[PDB]
DNA sequence: AGACTTGTACTGGAACTCACGTGAACGAATGTTT
């Protein structure tokens, strides 16, 4: 579940 | 019949085989029109230009 | 051009019963996506039938 | 060779189109 | 839609002091924060961006109070990235001599988002931390945090010089707050979500996808005149283009405007008369002669159909549709309507018949009343989680090609022997790109090619940003991590050496 | 001497194929009007 800085 | 590329397949650096690339499955398209003078009816040179 | 990844599958000659080839022998060329080519497809429930 | 066109040659003679001909 | 994020970074000395091998976390945090601005620039998703430092000498913050609040400064508000946020990063932040409280950066973090999100529609609302956590400070307040942060729901990420998550006392104590914190605000799954600089960096070196949204096309899948399946599909694979595309300016003016574009037709005598558009008709050619056919009556006599059409011609055994066979430049997903249990159930019942029967359905497929009748497939596609119909195109009797090649199992002179045999095996034993899992399970790809980005947009991201960033210098060369990914693990290559010296021993190629 | 025929090599255009651009058309969301 990539989210954050990375999405 | 009629080869669309001849490349070379490359194994390594050193190995190298000639292979030819054909299409066995084509879409089909109609033929594309030409344009044509309504008076004389005879074809038409085009051109374009930038300015 | 830009790279494209792709496959080469075998292919095995196959002749018809009058012996008129109907798949010649060598490598098909498939072209594999890449990770921007696909696309994401809503959610919806799966819903089982009865047998 | 069998199933050469006799208008074309060097081609396979393709069969005519059927369409959809249901089975038994 | 949009995103709110709070880049909020510690700008204190105890980063300035580190080993220089380490790579002290000022450049660090500065390329990752870098690469962030580039990766929102160049994929214009709409997000906002704001950013803030404490650790800095100055003060200037919407609330100022007693001691509290201090050595924080907003450099920048809520609004869509641009350049001057990279340059600004490149040379404009820099490295103070003073100590902030994070917990005070955290407070201002969450005050600005509150403040600045009014009346736009950001759904998501996230802060990032960028601190060494060696900064003596005093927790009085974090149940009110936790209660805002649960409140609003915020979410918030942490990143550290380190991975654990030989270090000081502060840095334990800092750590164990931070865990605490997450916890409070996630649970057992926020333990994962603190991701140190080199991590974040193997993640964000990538320009991001280009990521299109497919509009659902409503249709009927019909089974005669009598059965009637309400359908909605998508496009699930196609190749992908550039949404830009390159604008032709003038040399001197730089400006649009100044250039202008446009044919002219000439008659092929001698004189070279002019033919205004107007006095063209389109004629094509039959055999050594030219038929006019106006566009008018080619429009009266055109092919005219019934558009919207997702019919089953018929019903055919999965071995008679080959896959060297599909054509076109797309692949569709047809699932059941939305809000729809009866179309499900249907969709269901006709996904799963074709499955047990191993059946594919041959379909007639139109987009609207002008675009060109098809005949495809559609084949079942049955996952745990969903069910749906896969239609690829197939051909019709004008797109196949009659080529005879000769044989090459029958041919005297190209017949390799034993030995060149088992050495085209070694050759591919030692190639392998797949692995078994100890033989117990299933397979797995050491070399998946879906999951690799284009390097036709890496490549052209890069050039302009280069370009607008020095605008003088030529364009970069390739760089190397592209590359890597476009080539395979250096153990394939470890095992095949001497596979391949065998095959040059074997093999007398000789080129002419 | 001269003239035609045959063999080798080269160059330009035809045809075919792919990439890129432009034009027109459309379902869904939003704003405006009653």
């Amino acid at each position: 579940k990539p989210r954050g800085l990375f999405s | 019949k009629r080869a669309l590329s001849r490349l070379k397949l490359k194994l390594n650096k050193d190995i190298v085989i000639s292979v030819g690339i054909y299409n066995l499955v084509q879409k089909a398209l109609k033929p594309p029109p030409i344009k044509l003078y309504r008076e004389t009816n005879e074809p038409v040179k085009t051109k374009t230009r930038t300015f | 051009i830009p790279p494209y990844f792709v496959a080469l599958v075998p292919q095995e000659e196959e002749l018809d019963d009058q012996k008129i080839q109907v798949t010649p022998p060598g490598f098909q060329l498939v072209f594999l996506p890449f990770a921007d080519d696909k696309r994401k497809m809503p959610f919806t429930e799966k819903i089982m039938a009865t047998p | 060779c069998p199933g050469e066109s006799l208008i074309n040659p060097g081609f396979k003679s393709k069969k005519p189109a059927g369409g959809v001909d249901f089975d038994e | 839609n949009k995103a709110a994020v709070v880049l909020c970074m510690d700008v204190g000395f105890t980063m300035s002091n580190s080993i220089p091998g380490i790579e002290s976390p000022f450049e660090q945090a500065k390329k990752v924060i870098t690469m962030f601005v580039q990766r929102q620039v160049f994929a214009e998703n709409k997000d906002e961006i704001a950013l803030v430092l404490f650790g800095t000498d100055g003060t200037d913050n919407p609330l100022s109070g007693g001691d509290q609040y201090q050595n924080i400064t907003v450099h920048r508000h809520l609004m869509l990235p641009d350049f001057d946020l990279l340059e600004d990063i490149e040379s404009k932040i820099q490295p103070g001599s003073q100590q902030a409280d994070f917990l005070d950066a955290l407070i201002v973090s969450m005050d600005v988002i509150q403040h600045e999100t009014i009346g736009k529609k950001f759904e998501k609302r996230h802060i990032e931390i960028f601190t060494d956590l060696s900064s003596r400070f005093s927790k009085s307040q974090l149940d009110i945090i936790i209660h805002s942060l649960k409140k609003c729901d915020i979410s918030l990420q942490f990143f550290l010089p380190f991975s654990l998550g030989g270090i000081t006392e502060q840095q334990k104590e800092g750590l164990e707050i931070v865990k605490m914190v997450m916890i409070s605000l996630e649970g057992e799954d926020g333990l994962d979500e603190i991701y140190s600089f080199s991590e974040s960096l193997r993640k964000l070196c990538v320009f991001k996808k280009i990521e299109r949204h497919s509009i659902h096309w409503p249709c009927r899948l019909t089974i005669g005149s009598n059965l009637s399946i309400r359908i909605a599909a998508y496009k699930s694979i196609l190749q992908e283009r550039v949404k830009k595309t390159w604008t032709v300016v003038d040399a001197k003016t730089l400006k649009k405007e100044d250039i202008q574009k446009e044919t002219v037709y000439c008659l092929n005598d001698d004189d070279e008369t002019e033919v205004l558009k107007e006095d063209i008709i389109q004629g094509f050619r039959y055999g050594s002669d030219i038929v006019p056919f106006s566009k008018v009556d080619e429009e009266q006599m055109k092919y005219k159909s019934e558009g919207k059409c997702f019919s089953v011609l018929g019903f055919c055994k999965s071995s008679q549709v080959q896959r060297r066979f599909f054509m076109g430049n797309q692949v569709l997903k047809v699932f059941a309507a939305r809000d729809d249990e009866a179309a499900a159930v249907a969709l269901s019942s006709l996904i799963h018949a074709l499955d047990d029967l191993d059946m594919v359905a041959i379909v007639r497929y139109a987009y609207d009343k002008r675009a060109n009748p098809q005949v495809g497939v559609a084949f079942p596609h049955i996952k745990h989680n969903y069910e749906c119909l896969v239609y690829v195109q197939l051909p019709f009797m004008e797109d196949l090609r009659q080529y005879m090649f000769s044989s090459l199992k029958n041919s005297k002179k190209y017949a390799p022997t034993e030995a060149q045999l088992n050495a085209v095996d070694a050759l591919i034993d030692s190639m392998s790109l797949a692995k078994k899992d100890e033989k117990t399970d299933t397979l797995e790809d050491l070399f998946p090619t879906t999951k690799i980005p284009n390097p036709r947009f890496q490549r052209l991201f890069q050039c302009l940003l280069h370009r607008a960033l020095h605008p003088r210098e030529p364009l970069p060369p390739i760089q190397q991590h592209i590359w890597n990914m476009l080539n395979p693990p250096a153990e394939v290559t470890t095992k095949s050496q001497i596979p391949l010296s065998k095959i040059k021993t074997l093999f007398p190629l000789i080129e002419a």
